């Protein structure tokens, strides 16, 4: 995975 | 006519169409008057998908130089190096865009009291910054990185001191400036921090959640549940 | 560098770039020599994807203007600003066809020539599809005339299991159903076609009978929504 | 809509 930001 | 700009947005979003959109509401926000709550997300809308576009395939050209790097055909390698030089270029261009807009008219017209709108402006700083140092090296990286978490550092002042733990903005800050933390500066442990102390000081008043807030706080609530589960 | 354009398309595809990708295999077109199968393939994949991009945007806002005076105006010229994207993309394409792809089949290409000449159709229908009175009227006629060039080549020389010909089958029956509203000639031509190839699918190898089924399937489906 | 080639 990555990091997840504001979607 | 302003009213037929914000409707002209509305329909490139219909049709996908995302360059219309953040070109008119780019056009919106040069007519020096504030935006409302739905042409700030207009705008939102327009430039994430303009910039992720490049930021998708960026990562893809970036995993395929890796590969065609270590076969070690010279003229191959040139080819997709330039190529990720060319979308380096474009995304840079359309932060730029962005981040004119934002010093230029979004965060300068905000009134002393617009507390949440300075917050989404410059959390949208911090996040404009952070995508260009996504892909800077060098000297220029670590201007665009101390650029970052400056909007970033200001953003969760005025959130902390303003705004409810609950509010989807002030939840979705520290998710953004949490993952800066973790991806950018690579300190997992202010990372692990800012997100952890932002997702409980929401949970303890789950019970504000409102009808307008519940689906875009709870989501932002569980991407920092799921990042702190993939950090931890 | 005819090598590295090719695989500057196959980059530009892997980065959901495909403006990028039409420009390098319009590139290798015009280096005026017959494309390979591989770099055809590229150059119609790349595009398919453009000008079908600009065709679902355009169903959109057509759908919006229909179902929605100072707002029809701003939708109108809307549509019309992504009609004159899509008329210039074709307008690539069709330069392409007429200039370099089908002047450079072979007497005896007529794999290619059958694939370019139901491209030309399929890119004139493309036109058809956003035209208006006479201009409409024109398009629809060099779309027809292009299908029908094709229709008779794959007759003559292609076998009815042929994926290239069930295909342009299946297209040139869209053009007689959506474009013409001759359903009966579209019926006729799809069912023809279909029934034409069922005579051979048990001598097809497990790839062949992959492709043609495929078309096949998506003429029965044409025919049972249009009856 | 009808199919084409897809
Ligand atoms: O919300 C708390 C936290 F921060 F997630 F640990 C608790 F675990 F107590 F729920
Ligand atoms: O769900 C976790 C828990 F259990 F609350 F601590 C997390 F901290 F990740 F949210
Ligand atoms: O296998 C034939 C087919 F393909 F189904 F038509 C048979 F007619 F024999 F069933």
């Amino acid at each position: 995975l990555r990091s997840c930001s504001v979607t | 006519d302003r009213e037929q700009l914000v409707q002209k947005a509305r329909l490139a979003e219909q049709a996908e169409r995302y360059d219309d959109m953040a070109a008119a509401m780019k056009n919106v926000t040069e007519l020096n008057e504030p935006l409302s709550n739905e042409e700030r997300n207009l705008l939102s809308v327009a430039y994430k998908n303009v910039v992720g576009a490049r930021r998708s395939s960026w990562r893809v050209i970036s995993s395929i130089e890796q590969k065609t790097s270590a076969d070690g055909n010279e003229k191959k390698i040139e080819m997709v190096r330039a190529y990720r030089e060319k979308i380096e270029k474009e995304l840079e261009a359309v932060c730029q865009d962005v981040l004119s807009l934002l010093d230029n008219y979004l965060i300068k017209n905000c009134s002393e009291t617009q507390y949440e709108s300075k917050v989404f402006y410059l959390k949208m700083k911090g996040d404009y910054y952070r995508y260009l140092a996504e892909v800077a090296t060098g000297e220029k990286r670590a201007t665009v990185v101390e650029s970052s978490e400056k909007a970033y550092s200001e953003a969760h002042e005025i959130s902390k001191e303003h705004m409810q733990p609950t509010h989807p903005i002030r939840l979705g800050l520290a998710l953004n400036y949490s993952v800066f933390y973790y991806e950018i500066q690579n300190a997992p442990e202010q990372a692990c921090h800012l997100a952890k102390t932002a997702f409980d000081d929401a949970i303890a008043e789950l019970d504000t959640l409102n009808e307008d807030s519940y689906k875009d706080s709870t989501l932002i609530m569980q991407l920092l549940r799921d990042n702190l589960t993939l950090w931890t």
